[PDB]
Parts: C-alpha cells; sequence; structure tokens
C-alpha cells in the first residue's frame, strides 16, 4: 500500500514505472527481488474534492445516479 | 436597488432584514436570510462568486 501517493518526490515516481512494467528490482547489494507474486495499491487525496463538488453541485442533490 | 449615492440605496435593503424577524413581509419573502455581500471580496477569484451561487441556486432560502 502507498498511501500519499499524490504527495511523494517525483523521483520515487520513476521506480513505481519501474516495477509496473518490469515486475522486479534490484537492490545496491545485486540482489533482485520479485514482485510477481505482489498487488500494488496506491491511495491518492485527489479528486476527493471534485466527488464532493459534485454532492454540492445542488442543494439536496448529488450525481451517484450516473454510470459508473 | 438603484439610487442616487447617500439617498437610502444601502439603507433600504437594511431594513428588511430587521424587518424578517418580526414577520413583516409576506411568506414567499419569508424564512429567507438576505446577506449584504460587499464587491471587494470578489477563475481563483470567480470560484468564491460561483460557490455562493450555487450553494443559492437549488436552495432559495
Amino acid at each position: 500500500l502507498f498511501d500519499e501517493i499524490e504527495k511523494a518526490h517525483p523521483d520515487v515516481f520513476n521506480i513505481l514505472l519501474q516495477v509496473l512494467d518490469d515486475g522486479h528490482l534490484t537492490d545496491t547489494k545485486g540482489r533482485t527481488v520479485d514482485f510477481r507474486n505482489t498487488i500494488i495499491i496506491m491511495t491518492s487525496n485527489v479528486g476527493a474534492q471534485e466527488l464532493q463538488d459534485q454532492r454540492f453541485a445542488g442543494f439536496g442533490g448529488s450525481s451517484d445516479g450516473q454510470d459508473y | 436597488l438603484i439610487g442616487e449615492p447617500g439617498v437610502g440605496k444601502t439603507a433600504i435593503a437594511e431594513g428588511l432584514a430587521q424587518a424578517i424577524v418580526n414577520n413583516e413581509v409576506p411568506e414567499t419573502l419569508k424564512d429567507k436570510r438576505v446577506m449584504s455581500l460587499d464587491m471587494g471580496t470578489v477563475g481563483e477569484f470567480e470560484e468564491r462568486l460561483k460557490k455562493v451561487m450555487e450553494e443559492i441556486q437549488q436552495a432559495g432560502n
């Protein structure tokens, strides 16, 4: 789990892209770790304010009836 | 409210707010809160105006 992914150094994002495609990493000692048996989930705070803006778009209405 | 400066352009709405507690207006104007917002408050600048309009559009109170 990668919480607060929206607030992170840009260089960390470069590592993440490598993991998603290559599927493995190598540390400073040269040993290679595996990621073919893991699930990556990242939690971002962005878009939540957009969702609540849809909830407060009208006085007493929301957008939950729209298609997912 | 349109009028000459100092003739009571802002004082006209002043008495309406006080009469709200005494229910001196009709039922259509009853249960309504009147807010006198200064023009100096307001993309970034229009966000406050849009939020105020949105919260008072579908409400009507």
